[PDB]
Order: structure tokens, then sequence, then C-alpha cells
């Protein structure tokens, strides 16, 4: 019966080992820069073991994360980007080098992972309650006649 | 290179409160993350604490959470530990130790690549004191040895095994420490080698199951060897004191 205005979806996947991560100011990579989940929330998230569909032995090099960052993202920051990342001194000329490793790694999956490293589809569903009218409502029966 | 210097030790009465300073230099601080690490003395390493290149990522131990605050600075490349309410057993040999970043979804690691030289801080001049709660964190199935001690002469070649209770993926560290001298770090997610190693150091690791082979030993090269994880509040191997035979 509530009927709010806007709702978003964002849909990947992660591995098994950061489930817990996934709350509400959570310490961890994953928690902060990647998406932080507001303190305060109308929405959640969903996550499910998608190891057998999304795991290849050779390494499901086709799913990646985003790595590095010198920042936390805030709740409702987009940050999809393209950069090497440089932790020692330089970022070594957009190279595989000395202490220079690139963020957007492929997680480099193993189907004969443990239940620990076994992948999780993660979605979450966000609310928004804007001035618009709420259009986005559940379905208002009616009765028979 | 990295020089990391540390501060604040001697013997002290417990129940007050102590700084325990440690300053970096040799390069860019300011990315790196900085960590307390434990020694008991005569025994294996624990872990204490671990603060962020940003001061994002705050880990204290469950002994001493809620008591003890960690700080940073990386303009003057100094970490600051402040601690209270002191009893007899926070006796021990204190490191800091810099940032070696990896690579997995799980966060940033922070382990033994930059060393500090150590500071023994001895609050024991009172009464013992102790507690009667073990909790779970002590009792964990520590990662197996095999062999638990290996005792060789200079020249064959010395295998040990690290089996460990749940699945690790590749991140294992093989750690040396020669006694009475500053430790040395051996191998990178226990399957890679470290720069400069030489060709008869080498280690290999995948799920739960590490081996590290030390061929054509040297009268010099007898350590303790330590292999340890990095699952969530990471803690360290009971280690294995090679000496000689």
């Amino acid at each position: 019966d509530l009927c709010f205005t806007n709702v978003y979806a964002d849909s990947f996947v992660i591995r098994g080992n950061e489930v817990s991560q996934i709350a509400p100011g959570q310490t961890g990579n994953i928690a902060d820069y990647n998406y932080k989940l507001p303190d305060d929330f109308t929405g959640c998230v969903i996550a499910w073991n998608s190891n057998k569909l999304d795991s290849k032995v050779g390494g499901n090099y086709n799913y990646r994360y985003r790595l590095f960052r010198k920042s936390n993202l805030k709740p409702f920051e987009r940050d999809i980007s393209t950069e090497i990342y440089q932790a020692g001194n330089k970022p070594c000329n957009g190279v595989a080098g000395v202490n220079c490793y690139f963020p957007l790694q492929s997680y480099g999956f193993r189907p004969t992972y443990g239940v620990g490293h076994q992948p999780y589809r993660v979605v979450v569903l966000s609310f928004e309650l804007l001035h618009a009218p709420a259009t986005v409502c559940g379905p208002k029966k009616s009765t028979n006649l | 290179e990295v020089q990391l210097v540390e501060s604040g030790g001697g013997l002290v009465q417990p129940g007050w409160s102590l700084r325990l300073s440690c300053v970096v230099s040799g390069l860019k601080f300011d990315d790196f993350a900085m960590h307390w690490v434990r020694q008991v003395p005569g025994k294996g390493l624990e872990w204490v604490s671990g603060l962020n290149w940003n001061g994002d990522n705050v880990a204290f131990a469950d002994s001493v959470k809620g008591r003890f605050t960690i700080s940073r600075d990386n303009a003057e490349n100094s970490l600051y530990l402040q601690m209270n309410n002191l009893r007899p057993e926070d006796t021990a040999f204190y490191y800091c130790a810099k940032d070696s970043y990896y690579d997995i979804l799980t966060g940033y690691s922070g382990a033994f690549d930059m060393w500090g030289q150590g500071t023994m801080v001895t609050v024991s001049s009172g009464g013992g004191g102790s507690g009667g709660g073990g909790s779970g964190g002590g009792g964990a199935i520590r990662m197996t040895q095999s062999p638990a001690t290996l005792s060789l002469s200079p020249g064959e070649r010395a295998t040990l095994s690290c089996r460990a209770s749940q699945s690790v993926h590749n991140y294992l560290a093989w750690y040396q420490q020669k006694p009475g001298q500053a430790p040395r770090l051996l191998f990178y997610d226990a399957s890679n080698r470290a720069t400069g190693i030489p060709a008869r150091f080498s280690a290999s690791a995948s799920g739960t199951d590490s081996t590290l082979t030390i061929s054509s030993l040297e009268p010099e090269d007898f350590a303790v060897y330590y292999c340890q994880q990095r699952r969530n509040g990471y803690s360290f191997g009971q280690g294995t004191k090679v000496e000689i035979k």
C-alpha cells in the first residue's frame, strides 16, 4: 500500500567473503570504495550465491571489481572510471610493475573455492520519496463485485 | 629505504596512560597504512591494531577494544597509540608495521613488509592480574605446521607445510625472525617470490595447504618461520623455531 516516487536497482557480483560488510556504515574496502549504504535508509540489499553461473575454473575474468580508492564513496555516490592506481610513488605509466597494481581487477574465480569464497549476486533496491506524485504503487485490487 | 623508529617503551606501574610512537621515513607514508603488532617474550606473535592510510579502516584487538586509542599523521609520518587502565599482561614487545597492500575484495592488507625495531613495554611493578574469560579467539584451530619444530644442519633441504583450518584463498604470509635480530619478510601470498629472494627459497600455496622449501641450508639461516593468515581480525601462527640440530 505504501506508494513511493522513485526506485533504483543496482546489481553485481562479489565474493562470499565480504557478505557481512553489507550494512549501513561498515568498515572495509567494499563498504566504502564502491558504495557506502547510508546509516538511515529506506530500501535494502538482497544477495544470493550466484557461484555456478558466475564462476569459471580458469577464472571468471568477465566479472571484475574496481578495487583501489583514496576516498570513501558516500551514499548515493557513483564512481565508475578506468584509471590505473598509484600506491608507492608513481602509477608506473600504466603497466604492471613494482608495487603498482590496477584497481579494475578481475576476481580470478574458481568453482573449486570453498564456501567462504563462493561469489554472491548482490543487488540493492533503493527507495526515493520526492515531491512528485508517488506513482510506483502497490495494485489497488480491487475486490470482487 | 623505509626506516621505522619506535619510542615510548620502558617500565611503568600499571593503571595509568602511556603513549607509543612510530616515526616513518623512506618514502611517501601517506599512501600506506600503519599497524601495531605484539610479541609476548619467548612465544609467538599476536596482533594489536591497525589504522588505514586515510584512517578509514580502524581495527582493534578484542582485549583492548574500547580502551586503547590509535591515531596517525601522514605529514610528519607518525603513528600514535594511547593506552589506559594498564594490567600486567600488557608487558610485551611492540612492533610497528608498514602497509603491504593486496588485491582482493575484502580490503587492503597490512603486514610485515617494512619493520620497526620494536620497543619493550613492561607494565610489571605491582601485582599480577588476569581474567577467567577465554572466549574463542585463542582457542581457534591454528594453522598446523609440519613439522612443528625442525632442527636441520646447513646444506640440505628443509620443507615446512602450513595447513589452514579455513579457506584463506591465496593470502598467506611466510615470515622469518632472526633471534635477537630484526625479522625478515620471506614470501608474499605464500605463492609468489618476494623481490631479491635467492633461488633456494621457494614457496607455494592454494586454498589451505602451503609448502615452503629451503634448499642448501646455511649456518645463518636458522630462525623462526611463520605462516600468517588474514581473514578477519588477523592473527598469527604458532611459529616454527628452526635452529641447529
